[PDB]
């Protein structure tokens, strides 16, 4: 999930923009 | 700003500067 994914690794734009609405 | 860790209030901010007026969802459990 995102935590696991951008806070616990590092992130990315295509990450998170996955989360935009 | 977007390549690197970010954790709690720090990945919030970039969601709402990335998402700009589509908003977005944060769900850290899930």
């Amino acid at each position: 999930g995102i935590v696991e994914q951008c806070c616990a690794s590092v992130c990315s734009l295509y990450q998170l923009e996955n989360y935009c609405n | 700003f977007v390549n690197q860790h970010l954790c709690g209030s720090h990945l919030v901010e970039a969601l709402y500067l990335v998402c700009g007026e589509r908003g977005f969802f944060y769900t850290p459990k899930a």
